[PDB]
């Protein structure tokens, strides 16, 4: 791609989500949606490949079918409130199709389906603006809707997101489909927090994307898409092992991690509404995605996988990829967990 | 409430059934989401028409336009799909299985 | 009301004259013909150059659409607003048309 | 039942829907949905939307099925019962509406209807010497200043997307 | 030309807007006396 | 009373048409320093005639068909949008006197590529399917100047009223401040045809080359139509007459003698020109008329307000 | 809820202005001169009251005034007047530009046997000032008393008490 | 600055033209006297009534009648 033109382009990804999030009416937040997506897809397609045509192809459908879900229910809340503004809904069926529309955005379960493919099929750059960036405008209009939101349905995504994304990830060996069942599990505990206190959904949101950006720029430094080759790792560089192993280890929600500091508050919060059962259960279902967090850590930096002849010649070259803001991603997703206050910031 | 609205939230959700139960084609599924476009173009310009609301006479056609130049961008995946397969179906769209 | 009518009475005179045309000459029992194209049997070549004309002309036609209401907008009070507004929309137009020229676009059907 | 006559072609309406979405092939389909487009036209055109209706002809219709029926023709190359059964599943669903709500002058699917004419909601008064819906169209250059900047930006951005991505390079 | 008759044109249409504006008010009262009539008919039908 | 209106439309087109044949042929003669048509009729006047009744007798081609269905619609949508192109032009008073005829003509002639696709599919040939494609492609690249084109004229109208074009011209022709806009809006309206040097159905298969006699013969007549309506919207758009009220036959006649040099204009281009290449006139539109006239349509959006002639909207 | 209280067909009983709207919009300007007041008092009554029950009285004055215009149209200048209005009612959109002649004869006769002057281009359309006797409604809306607001903020910004107070954090 | 313009006017003119009619559109509305008159005219055409002010007994540029001369005036479109 013409740089300029792929500035221009993640520019117009960034404007999509900026006019999500900066706009009081709903034609707005709809054209912010699409402009999010039409910019989006020469992103997925930029090494043009079937799999990634058909990778744009399925997320171009989901997106599609949830603008058009989304559209629907501004359109039913044009008719019971007789105006615009981005704010609670005036009617449950309204809610349940918006409620539906951003549950398919963000891929949350039973809308998951799409989420490890499209990952899949796309470089490791674009799957992390999937992952990141694409979560940040549907949470921005699941949070300004929540006095509107049931709270069986956004429970039951939150349940079956978090399960579903659990048992997902145990069958991989592919980095980007584990990455995106962590994707699924992780927007089902911000959602689960949701009508709760918001606050803390922007938390898990902020310390989930710094994990995941740290995450992906390890595997785009050491251009490893899968388990087996994030195991040469160590005859390669070995400080990305370590680097890896304590971004696993945070991301699992292991104390005294950075990672542990969301799903503590959100169980800090959700224990305070009389839940107790639902944060257990959350918890424990967590602990499959630590599972293969540990399948990982287990891959590359605790043990020692036999390597090749060849890794030898690749001795002699140091990595000229810009590791951009790494070792700060990588500070702030495992030791900002004394720093936990800090997060009434975000109130 | 009114008469015609029935009919056009029952196109709606016609068009709805329609896109989520994929034949083969997937032109076939990207006629379903126009039809779903379209006729959320009627009830918003049935709405606004009724109401007299008259700053929202503009909206429709920005529903429309919008969502036509994403159904250029469905067409253009669509050719790709055909440009790989030489067929639109969406039975060889199943790579990412593994 | 009256131009329903004038449809209903176009749309039956040419449905008469199409009937007329496939079904007065079938009338006659001319003769039955056993009758054993450029291409003989391979499938139709994909062009991509005619699917991106025709996306050319809806992505402009989207763009004609916006235009559609300025001679109804040149009747409003914030004329300023409105002629910056339209010229910024026929140069988006424009800069359309130079992106489409300059990556190559229009080339081979110019 | 000339009072009835909005509702009536948006029978028909839903009935173009039923044509399509039962996907009998896409170029009947495509016809289905230019029938079912110039009926949900005349549902328009019939509560004073005239420059909306003749958007849903030049635009919709003339400018973007043409595009739908002209990429189409470049594939599916030329010479079900899933299809019958869908077609008379959704005729029957519809028609039992239609039977619901003429026997009882009001129904609930999900939200409450009214089974009278839809003539019954509108307005008594005049708008002078304009349209309304012209003016409120015509406001897009006076008032919609935002509106105007992020649509063309997004088509531009769109001739931008589909000559990055139909290159294959 | 276009010039001097678009001006023409646009005293012309100002000239018929305030003969509009000059018969507002009758038909205004027209309209109220109308719409009341038929408001007083549809009351006494719905009372018997 | 209003069907017999609908009828002095509908019948006087199909006469003109019958006749405008005879009068190519016989323009088209006397430019190839020939006669056309004179001995079948006195001064060839029965030849329409003649010619009508071979071809509704000749044998059916009887074609395999694709689809049966779209192969009969069609004809059906080309004679019916031919018709319904007619009924908005002010000459003086419309048929159906609409506020948006204008945007009208722009939608039904769009909509007139479907019978051009649907033929070419219909038929089994793949290089009619071929040339359907061509023709739908240059037709809808040429409706692009068309729309763009009469919206920058109609910034001097006012509205989209097609009656209100007549009293926007009472002082001058339309022509004078808008010539540029004339001539790629009469080479574009002869490219909507596919009219010489535009016609590439013609050029070395069409797209209804599988329809009998009749059918064709169908097609051709929709297509001579629009040929006389383009002509006459052209007329009532450039060179708008004088217009009496209490004589309406003073513009009738003044409108008639400007439509009829017009479609002559027509038939004398066909006599003078070889055809375009392809891709030579997509270079024509995209890369020579649609600039000038994105050019244009800022100049004559800029024009009114520094003039300070900006039309009434009633 | 309540019943809706709507005057008597007796209520509603006036003598109507029974011509055609080309006879109203030939004799339009000289009625926006001479019929001034009782207009202006009938709209500012309707664009105060935004009930046409409660403008009843003032619209009969309007009713009452434009037939006093007429008959003093009829007693003296009956035939310019109808000549004039034939030829606005000729036309299709009734145009002035059509009919110069004649209204230039009825303004003429109008002028000369009544002395009334016709309206110069934007005299009609100007906003003018109504003196009326009736009150000005305090509530036309027949609107209820707003809900009382939240109590606002008030007072210096303390520190918090012991920090943060999140589990062990003392700051 | 003029070597190049008599190249392009001699390769293209068909562009030249182009740009040159759409500068004239860009520049020109800001140097016309005309453009005030625009503006002008757009607002003194009577869409709406002229909904009256109730006399309060001091307002001295409202007119009583619209043959007063206080109030706005059409003197300038008639004459220009
Ligand atoms: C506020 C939010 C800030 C968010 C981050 C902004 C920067 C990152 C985004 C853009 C980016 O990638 O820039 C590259 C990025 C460096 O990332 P990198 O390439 O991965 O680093 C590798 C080496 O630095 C490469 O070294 P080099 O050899 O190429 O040259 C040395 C380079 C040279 O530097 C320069 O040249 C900078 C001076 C020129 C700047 C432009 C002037 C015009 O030095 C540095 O860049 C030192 C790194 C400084 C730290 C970067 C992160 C800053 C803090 C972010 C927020 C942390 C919050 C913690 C809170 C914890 C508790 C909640 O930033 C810079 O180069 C400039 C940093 C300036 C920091 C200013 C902070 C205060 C602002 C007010
Ligand atoms: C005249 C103008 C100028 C006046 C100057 C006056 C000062 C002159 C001296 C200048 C230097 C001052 C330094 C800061 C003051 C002392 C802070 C302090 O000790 O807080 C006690 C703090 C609470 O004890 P305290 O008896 O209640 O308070 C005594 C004072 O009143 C403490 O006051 P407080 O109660 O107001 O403290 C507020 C609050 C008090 O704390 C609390 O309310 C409790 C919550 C604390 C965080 C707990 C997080 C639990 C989960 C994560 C566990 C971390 C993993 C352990 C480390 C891993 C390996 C690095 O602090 C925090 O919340 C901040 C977070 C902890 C950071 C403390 C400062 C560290 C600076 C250097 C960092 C180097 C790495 C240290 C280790 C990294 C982890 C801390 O102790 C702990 O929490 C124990 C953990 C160790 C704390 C860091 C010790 C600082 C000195 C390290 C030097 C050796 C470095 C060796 C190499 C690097 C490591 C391998
Ligand atoms: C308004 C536009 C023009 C309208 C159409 C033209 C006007 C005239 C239409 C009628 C003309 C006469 C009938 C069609 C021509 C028949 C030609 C022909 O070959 O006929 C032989 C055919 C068949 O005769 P045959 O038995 O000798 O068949 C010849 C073929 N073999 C021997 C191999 C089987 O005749 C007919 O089909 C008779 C048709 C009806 C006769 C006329 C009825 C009244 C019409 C009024
Ligand atoms: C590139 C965009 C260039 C033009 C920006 C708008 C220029 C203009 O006339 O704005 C006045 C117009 C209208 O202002 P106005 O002065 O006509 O407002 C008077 C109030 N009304 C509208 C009720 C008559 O827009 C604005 O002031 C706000 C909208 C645009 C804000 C800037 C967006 C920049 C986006 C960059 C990405
Ligand atoms: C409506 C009534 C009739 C209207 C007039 C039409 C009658 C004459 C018709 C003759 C027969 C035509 C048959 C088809 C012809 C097709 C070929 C053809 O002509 O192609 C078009 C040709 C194409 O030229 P070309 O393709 O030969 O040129 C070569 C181009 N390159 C280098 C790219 C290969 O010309 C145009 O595109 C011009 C269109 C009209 C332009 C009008 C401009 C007016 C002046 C503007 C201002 C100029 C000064 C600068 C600014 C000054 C400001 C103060
Ligand atoms: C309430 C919150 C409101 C919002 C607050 C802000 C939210 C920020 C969300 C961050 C989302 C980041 C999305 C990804 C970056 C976007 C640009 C991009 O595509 O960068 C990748 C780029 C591609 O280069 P390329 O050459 O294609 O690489 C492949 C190999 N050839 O280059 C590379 O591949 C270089 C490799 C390293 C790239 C690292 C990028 C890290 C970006 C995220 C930093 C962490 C988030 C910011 C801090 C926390 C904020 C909440
Ligand atoms: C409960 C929710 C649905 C309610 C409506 C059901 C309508 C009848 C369809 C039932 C399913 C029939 C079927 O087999 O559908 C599958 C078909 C796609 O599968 P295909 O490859 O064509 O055939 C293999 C056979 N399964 O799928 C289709 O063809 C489905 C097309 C559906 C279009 C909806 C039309 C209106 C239906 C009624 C209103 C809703
Ligand atoms: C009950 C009794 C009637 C039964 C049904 C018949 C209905 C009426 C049909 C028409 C009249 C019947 C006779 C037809 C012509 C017979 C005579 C003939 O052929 O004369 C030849 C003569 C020209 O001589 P020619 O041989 O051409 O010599 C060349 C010159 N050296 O030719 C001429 O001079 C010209 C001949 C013209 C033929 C008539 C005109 C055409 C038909 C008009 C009506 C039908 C079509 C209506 C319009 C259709 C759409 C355009
Ligand atoms: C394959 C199928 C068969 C194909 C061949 C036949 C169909 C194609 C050719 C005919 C196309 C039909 C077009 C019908 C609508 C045209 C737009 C229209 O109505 O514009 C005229 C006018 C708008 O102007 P305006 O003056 O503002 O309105 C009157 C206010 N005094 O508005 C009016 O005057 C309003 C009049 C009342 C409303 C009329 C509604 C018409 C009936 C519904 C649409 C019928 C066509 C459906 C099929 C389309 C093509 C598939
Ligand atoms: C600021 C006002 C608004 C401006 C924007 C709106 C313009 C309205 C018209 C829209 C035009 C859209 C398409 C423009 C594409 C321009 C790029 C281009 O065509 O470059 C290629 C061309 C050489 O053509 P080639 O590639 O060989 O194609 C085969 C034909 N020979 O290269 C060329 O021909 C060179 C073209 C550039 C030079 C043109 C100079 C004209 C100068 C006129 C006087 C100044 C007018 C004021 C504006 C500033 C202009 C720089
Ligand atoms: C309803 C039928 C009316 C009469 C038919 C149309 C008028 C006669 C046109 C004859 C004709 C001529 C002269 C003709 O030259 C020609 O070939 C190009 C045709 O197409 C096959 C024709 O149809």
């Amino acid at each position: 791609m013409n740089p300029i033109i792929l500035i221009i382009i993640l520019m117009t990804v960034m404007l999509g989500t900026i006019i999500v999030m900066i706009s009081t009416h709903w034609l707005l937040i709809w054209i912010g949606f699409e402009m999010n997506m039409l910019a989006i897809i020469p992103i997925m397609m930029k090494k043009h490949n079937p799999r990634a045509t058909e990778a744009s192809t399925k997320y171009f459908l989901t997106q599609s079918t949830a603008s058009m879900l989304l559209m629907m229910a501004i359109i039913i809340n044009l008719m019971f409130s007789g105006q615009w503004t981005v704010m609670k809904l005036f009617n449950p069926m309204a809610s349940m199709l918006m409620t539906m529309a951003l549950a398919m955005k963000l891929g949350m379960a039973p809308f998951h389906f799409w989420v490890p493919e499209v990952t899949q099929g796309i470089p490791l750059s674009s799957g992390l603006i999937l992952l990141t960036w694409q979560k940040l405008a549907p949470m921005s209009v699941l949070y300004q809707i929540l006095p509107s939101i049931n709270l069986d349905l956004i429970l039951t995504l939150s349940i079956l997101s978090i399960t579903i994304g659990g048992w997902g990830g145990l069958n991989q060996t592919q980095l980007r489909k584990i990455m995106a069942y962590s994707s699924i599990a992780h927007m089902g505990w911000m959602t689960a927090v949701l009508l709760y206190n918001p606050t803390m959904t922007l938390l898990n949101l902020i310390i989930y994307i710094i994990m995941t950006s740290t995450m992906f720029t390890l595997f785009m430094a050491n251009s490893t898409t899968t388990t087996l080759s994030l195991s040469h790792t160590w005859n390669k560089a070995p400080i990305m092992t370590i680097l890896v192993l304590i971004t696993l280890l945070s991301m699992g929600g292991l104390p005294p991690l950075s990672g542990f500091m969301p799903k503590w508050m959100i169980i800090q919060e959700m224990t305070k509404n009389d839940s107790i059962i639902l944060p257990t259960l959350m918890a424990i279902t967590a602990l499959l995605n630590l599972y293969f967090y540990m399948r990982l850590t287990y891959s590359t930096a605790l043990t020692m996988f036999p390597s090749t002849n060849n890794m030898k010649m690749k001795w002699q070259f140091p990595t000229t990829k810009r590791m951009t803001l790494l070792p700060t991603m990588t500070v702030l997703s495992t030791m900002l967990l004394p720093l936990t206050p800090i997060l009434s910031i975000l109130e | 409430m009114s008469l015609v609205y029935m009919n056009i939230m029952m196109a709606f959700t016609v068009s709805l059934t329609g896109l989520l139960m994929y034949r083969s084609h997937l032109m076939s599924s990207l006629l379903c989401l126009e039809g779903m476009m379209l006729s959320l173009f009627i009830l918003a310009t049935l709405m606004i028409l009724n109401s007299h609301f008259t700053l929202a006479s503009m909206m429709p056609i920005i529903l429309l336009v919008f969502a036509a130049c994403e159904a250029a961008l469905g067409l253009s995946l669509l050719v790709m799909v055909s440009n790989t397969y030489g067929t639109d179906y969406v039975q060889n769209l199943n790579l990412l299985q593994c | 009301m009256n131009l329903m009518i004038t449809l209903l009475t176009n749309f039956t005179l040419a449905t008469l004259l199409v009937t007329i045309a496939f079904w007065l000459p079938q009338l006659n029992v001319y003769s039955e013909k056993t009758s054993p194209d450029p291409m003989g049997s391979a499938r139709l070549p994909f062009s991509m150059k005619f699917f991106l004309v025709a996306i050319t002309f809806l992505l402009f036609d989207l763009e004609i659409a916006l235009l559609l209401p300025l001679p109804w907008a040149s009747q409003t009070t914030n004329l300023n607003t409105m002629l910056t507004m339209a010229l910024l929309l026929i140069f988006l137009l424009a800069v359309s048309l130079a992106y489409e020229w300059t990556q190559k676009g229009l080339e081979w059907t110019e | 039942m000339m009072t009835y006559i909005v509702f009536i072609l948006s029978i028909i309406f839903v009935m173009g829907f039923v044509g399509f979405s039962s996907k009998p092939s896409p170029i009947y389909g495509g016809l289905g949905l230019i029938v079912s487009g110039g009926v949900g036209c005349g549902i328009v055109l019939n509560f004073g939307g005239s420059f909306l209706g003749l958007m849903v002809f030049l635009i919709y219709l003339g400018g973007m099925m043409v595009v739908f029926g002209y990429t189409t023709a470049m594939a599916t190359e030329q010479y079900n019962k899933v299809v019958l059964g869908t077609f008379i599943t959704g005729l029957l669903m519809e028609f039992l509406m239609v039977y619901y709500v003429l026997k009882d002058k009001e129904v609930e699917i999900v939200f409450k209807f009214n089974g009278m004419g839809d003539w019954v909601i509108y307005d008594t008064g005049d708008s002078g010497f304009f349209s309304e819906e012209a003016m409120g169209i015509a406001a897009l250059y006076s008032y919609g200043t935002w509106l105007v900047i992020v649509t063309g930006w997004s088509l531009l951005i769109g001739v931008v997307v589909i000559m990055e991505i139909t290159r294959g390079n | 030309s276009m010039m001097r008759w678009n001006r023409e044109r646009r005293r012309l249409q100002i000239e018929d807007f305030e003969a509009r504006i000059a018969l507002m008010p009758l038909l205004q009262a027209e309209k109220d006396r109308r719409v009341l009539q038929m408001l007083r008919e549809n009351l006494e039908e719905e009372a018997t | 009373m209003f069907m017999i209106n609908v009828l002095t439309l509908i019948i006087p087109i199909l006469l003109a048409v019958a006749f405008l044949t005879l009068v190519e042929r016989k323009v088209l003669g006397y430019m190839q320093f020939r006669k056309g048509p004179n001995v079948v009729g006195p001064y060839g006047l029965l030849q329409p005639i003649a010619d009508a009744i071979k071809l509704f007798i000749k044998e059916p081609l009887r074609p395999a068909t694709s689809s049966i269905s779209m192969f009969i619609l069609a004809p059906i949508l080309a004679l019916t949008l031919a018709l319904t192109m007619w009924i908005p032009l002010p000459m003086p008073y419309p048929l159906i006197n609409m506020n948006l005829g204008v945007l009208f003509m722009l939608a039904m002639s769009s909509l007139a590529v479907y019978s051009i696709l649907w033929s070419g599919w219909a038929s089994n040939s793949k290089y009619a399917l071929i040339g359907a494609l061509r023709a739908v492609a240059q037709t809808i690249s040429y409706e692009v100047t068309l729309a763009i084109i009469l919206l920058s004229v109609l910034l001097m109208n006012g509205s989209f009223t097609l009656s209100t074009l007549i009293i926007t011209q009472e002082q001058v022709w339309l022509i004078f401040p808008a010539w540029p806009l004339a001539m790629m809006w009469f080479i574009s309206t002869l490219a909507e045809t596919n009219r010489a040097p535009f016609d590439l159905t013609e050029g070395e298969s069409g797209f209804n080359v599988e329809y009998a006699a009749g059918p064709f013969a169908l097609f051709f007549m929709a297509e001579y139509a629009n040929i006389i309506m383009m002509n006459i919207f052209t007329t009532t758009l450039f060179l708008g007459a004088f217009h009496n009220p209490y004589m309406p036959e003073l513009y009738t006649i003044n409108f008639t003698i400007k439509s009829l040099l017009l479609s002559i204009t027509f038939l004398w281009i066909r006599a003078s020109y070889p055809r375009f290449r392809y891709d030579q006139l997509m270079h024509l539109l995209w890369k020579n008329f649609l600039p000038l006239t994105l050019a244009l349509c800022m100049w004559h959006v800029s024009l009114p307000i520094l003039l300070s002639s900006i039309p009434p909207q009633t | 809820p309540g019943i809706v209280e709507l005057p008597s067909l007796e209520d509603l009983k006036v003598q109507e202005v029974k011509v055609s709207s080309s006879v109203l919009k030939a004799a339009a300007h000289h009625y926006g001169a001479q019929c001034d007041k009782p207009n202006k008092e009938f709209m500012l009554c309707r664009w105060e009251e935004k009930d046409p029950r409660r403008c009843l009285e003032e619209g009969k004055l309007v009713n009452q005034c434009a037939l006093e215009f007429f008959r003093q149209i009829k007693r003296h200048c009956a035939e310019p007047f109808t000549e004039y209005w034939t030829c606005i009612d000729y036309s299709g959109l009734q145009l002035f530009r059509r009919c110069r002649k004649e209204q230039a004869q009825f303004d003429k006769c109008v002028l000369d046997k009544l002395g009334w002057v016709r309206p110069d281009l934007g005299e009609l359309s100007k906003v003018t000032k109504v003196k009326t006797d009736r009150p000005l409604p305090e509530n036309p809306y027949h609107s209820r008393a707003r809900p009382e607001p939240n109590p606002e903020v008030e007072g210096d910004l303390k520190p918090a008490r012991h920090g943060s107070r999140l589990f062990f954090w003392t700051m | 600055v003029a070597a190049f313009l008599k190249n392009v006017w001699a390769k293209e003119p068909v562009l030249v033209a182009s740009f040159a009619i759409a500068g004239l559109a860009v520049i020109l509305p800001t140097l016309s006297p005309y453009t005030k008159y625009s503006l002008m005219i757009n607002r003194a055409t009577p869409y709406n009534y002229p909904v009256p002010l109730r006399d309060d007994g001091n307002m001295p540029d409202v007119p009583s009648h619209p043959q007063d001369p206080q109030g706005p005036s059409l003197e300038w479109l008639k004459r220009l």
